[PDB]
């Protein structure tokens, strides 16, 4: 038969499952709703492991449990009472023998040992994954040291000391790859010589590289914490979502970069030249997997003050116009043949981070925080999950490092990037457009010449990398 | 076959925006939403008797990325430009994005309708008559909608769908 | 894109989360952190068809052996990790072999035998004696570094294999 527990009266986790405190969805359950009682045994269950539910768990549960709160619930979860002899043992005790023990012993090995393993390996994931909590929380922090510090018994021992090591570690808190690296590829540029940077005098290879390591390292920095709870929306996001932003304003500024150098190049052969260069990083984005570096590009072409140039999009060749459409069509139909092309690739790759932001806003406003059931109110476990299964998806491709060389003097350069100057948005973007009627004025108004404003060479090097011995 | 009207949602984030589109698309009757789900914002509707596909376009979120604007913007045929009623600042920010639409559809007559949300009790703060005021200012439709009873959101849509058909 | 259950299995301390986190972070982990249950997804590219990876690292420490049934019913293939500087961690494998065939009630679970820690000089468990074991088995013997990452994605790749033509 089953184990025995505990009665409910002395360890809440032993009530019954009913409609009143757990609802499944139609091998092992997945719950839609419960009570945070009944979420907090499934967390820890004797019968099996949940990794997942784990992750799901330590990362929405803030929306319906406080971090004080889940630390007080699972060290009650932990702290299990053992069962009283049994006639058997009594009898034998009478008769001056050991007691055979066999249901104590079943329900250590069975019940408490498994248990308490997995409060354990909540708490590890809680401070291995999760430990803005205790960062932001001090007395947190002193808590959580306390219980583990003070678990007995040589079952847990390795597993208690562990993760008194790893806290410590946190508290004062490398990469080999398959292969070298290609070799840093120079252009007009020389190494060293950072006055001369510029959108036509870098290499276009390299542009690409260090700036898909630059957006790659973006986007590997964004927390799960900045995104639950749409917090990056509310008034706060300054203070809870800061690498979500940068790594946003970063995105905003090169293609607001890309626009710049476009309409500030009056002379219509030049201009077609910037045009061409910066499809041609485009097309080294898309080599790279780079979405984000894709959309940037895409972005400033679709722009207002860009897409009316007609008079460019004449000189630009018909197979760099076929590059750029088929990067727009990417995000044509809401991203269909961009979600497409996500899930195919072989990582690394940089993912653009809107759509998952999009996702995430419209799963928290569009489900209930509670699901109402026999007169009892049940936190909607789903609606966490499908917040986890986004954050998840997000941090499967953090993982992956690119196997590209930094340029320092390069990285820089594009990490200091200031198009809009002291210029407030709407300035800058009236400023842009009006530049775009300067260069290429609404018919009837005749076409207008310009000189150059280029002294080098034009030519572009290609975007296919060389290798001297 | 049946005409496709494509929609555009803009306005400020941060003030419920996106329960105008959650409310419409819903299963009206189950409060629930998945959002990856392909074609969560597409619905089949009639409009005085006239069958249509509604394909919107809500990037709520998605505000930060202020250079994307043109490109998600010039995909529509129509706009609901929303500000939140208990927040003067996205009122106020109504006028430019009104602005840059013109700019993107290069045109002075855009199919447009002002949407005014309510997305929580905290105390109103843009008054009805302002707004409509606005709205007479621009010529285009005023619609007051609430971000948790579905009131107004059908009006918002199908009105929007109204001024399109009469450009 | 497929999605292929593989479970990481072996005595403590062998090496079987240093392989994991080598092979979804390119880092190699110097601490010896027992686990008690972490799992790790991958997207990759294997033999020109997209999948995704679940990966489950489990607990080698024998104070969690009476939790294995749970994790060996999900698996779709296992890796079974020793450490070639260890014999008794070998002399272990057996047992895990000998469990995820009653689990399963299955004689052809897709597994591979990985031999790790090859890039210390001093083996105690010889190449020869391991591939014997193998073949007994009807499974691949690859041997890796969690350090070096030598053989390592070859081992998970390997077992992918297994389980596509299962
Ligand atoms: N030299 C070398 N050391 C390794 C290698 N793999 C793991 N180690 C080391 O061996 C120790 C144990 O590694 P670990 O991955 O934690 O082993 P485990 O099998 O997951 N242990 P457990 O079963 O308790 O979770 C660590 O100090 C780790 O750095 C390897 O390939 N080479
Ligand atoms: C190659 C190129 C395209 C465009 C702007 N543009 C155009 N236009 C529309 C208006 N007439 C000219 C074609 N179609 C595009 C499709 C996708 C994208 Cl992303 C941008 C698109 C503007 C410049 C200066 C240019 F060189
Ligand atoms: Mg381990
Ligand atoms: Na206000």
């Amino acid at each position: 038969g089953q184990m025995r527990l505990p009665s409910a009266d002395v360890y809440r986790f032993a009530e019954p499952d009913s409609e009143e405190n757990i609802i499944f969805e139609e091998g092992i359950p997945i719950i839609k709703a419960g009570t945070v009682i009944k979420l907090i045994e499934r967390l820890t269950y004797h019968m099996y492991a949940d990794p997942n539910f784990v992750r799901t768990f330590l990362t929405t549960y803030r929306s319906f449990c406080k971090p004080q709160e889940l630390l007080s619930l699972i060290i009650e979860r932990f702290e299990i009472p053992e069962p009283e002899p049994t006639e058997a043992d009594r009898i034998a005790i009478e008769n001056g023998d050991q007691p055979l023990s066999a249901e104590l012993k079943r329900f250590r090995k069975e019940y408490i040992q498994p248990v308490q393993l997995r409060v354990l390996n909540v708490c590890r994931h809680w401070v291995e994954h999760h430990f803005y909590d205790f960062e932001r929380d001090a007395y947190l922090l002193q808590r959580m040291e306390e219980f583990i510090g003070t678990v007995r018994g040589k079952a847990m021992k390795k597993w208690v000391e562990s993760i008194t090591k790893i806290i410590q570690r946190k508290k004062i808190a490398n990469i080999t790859f398959q292969s070298s690296p290609p070799t840093v590829e120079w252009h007009i540029s020389r190494p060293g010589h950072i006055e001369t940077f510029d959108l036509l005098t870098l290499h276009p290879i390299e542009i690409a590289r260090q700036l898909t390591l630059l957006e790659s390292d973006l986007y590997r920095a964004v927390q799960p914490s900045e995104l639950v709870g749409s917090v990056w929306t509310k008034e706060d996001k300054e203070i809870n979502s800061p690498n979500l932003l940068k790594m946003i304003r970063h995105t905003t500024n090169l293609t607001l970069w890309f626009e710049k150098c476009i309409v500030e190049t009056e002379n219509l052969e030049e201009r077609v030249a910037v045009v061409s260069r910066i499809i041609e990083i485009l097309q080294v984005f898309q080599e790279l997997n780079n979405f984000n570096g894709v959309l940037e590009v895409v972005s400033a072409m679709n722009s207002s003050p860009v897409y009316r140039l007609d008079h460019t999009f004449e000189q630009i060749p018909s197979r760099q116009k076929k590059i750029l459409e088929e990067a727009h069509e990417l995000s044509e139909d809401h991203y269909k043949k961009y979600l497409a092309k996500l899930r195919s690739i072989n990582p690394p790759c940089v993912p653009f981070f809107g759509i998952y932001l999009t996702n995430i806003l419209k799963t928290e406003e569009g489900n209930p925080e509670v699901l109402k059931r026999h007169g009892k109110e049940l936190i909607n476990f789903s609606k966490r999950r499908k917040v986890a299964e986004i954050t998840g998806e997000i941090q499967q491709y953090q993982n992956q490092p690119y196997c590209l060389r930094v340029e320092s003097d390069i990285k820089r350069f594009f990490e200091n990037l200031n198009p809009m100057g002291n210029s407030m948005e709407k300035e800058f973007t009236d400023y842009l457009f009006n530049k775009s009627l300067e260069i290429e004025p609404r018919n009837p108004k005749p076409l207008p010449r310009f000189p150059k404003k280029y002294s080098y060479p034009l030519k572009s090097p290609g975007v296919r990398p060389s290798n001297p011995r | 076959g049946m005409t496709e009207y494509k929609l555009v949602v803009v306005g400020a984030g941060g003030v419920g925006k996106s329960a105008l589109t959650i409310q419409l698309i819903q299963n009206h009757f189950v409060d629930e939403y998945d959002p990856t789900i392909e074609d969560s914002y597409r619905k089949q509707v009639v409009i005085d008797g006239e069958t249509c596909l509604l394909d919107i376009l809500d990037t709520a979120g998605q505000e930060e990325y202020s250079a994307m604007r043109d490109q998600y913007m010039r995909t529509g045929e129509g706009f609901l430009c929303v500000f939140a009623i208990n927040n003067t600042k996205s009122f106020e920010d109504i006028h430019q994005y009104r602005e840059q639409i013109k700019r993107v559809k290069d045109s002075d007559d855009v199919p447009m309708v002002l949407v005014g949300n309510k997305c929580d009790l905290a105390a109103r703060t843009v008054e009805s008559r302002q707004a409509q005021d606005l709205a007479r200012s621009y010529g285009i439709p005023y619609i007051e909608t609430s971000a948790k009873t579905r009131q107004g959101v059908e009006d918002a849509f199908y009105t929007l769908v109204r001024e399109i058909r009469q450009h």
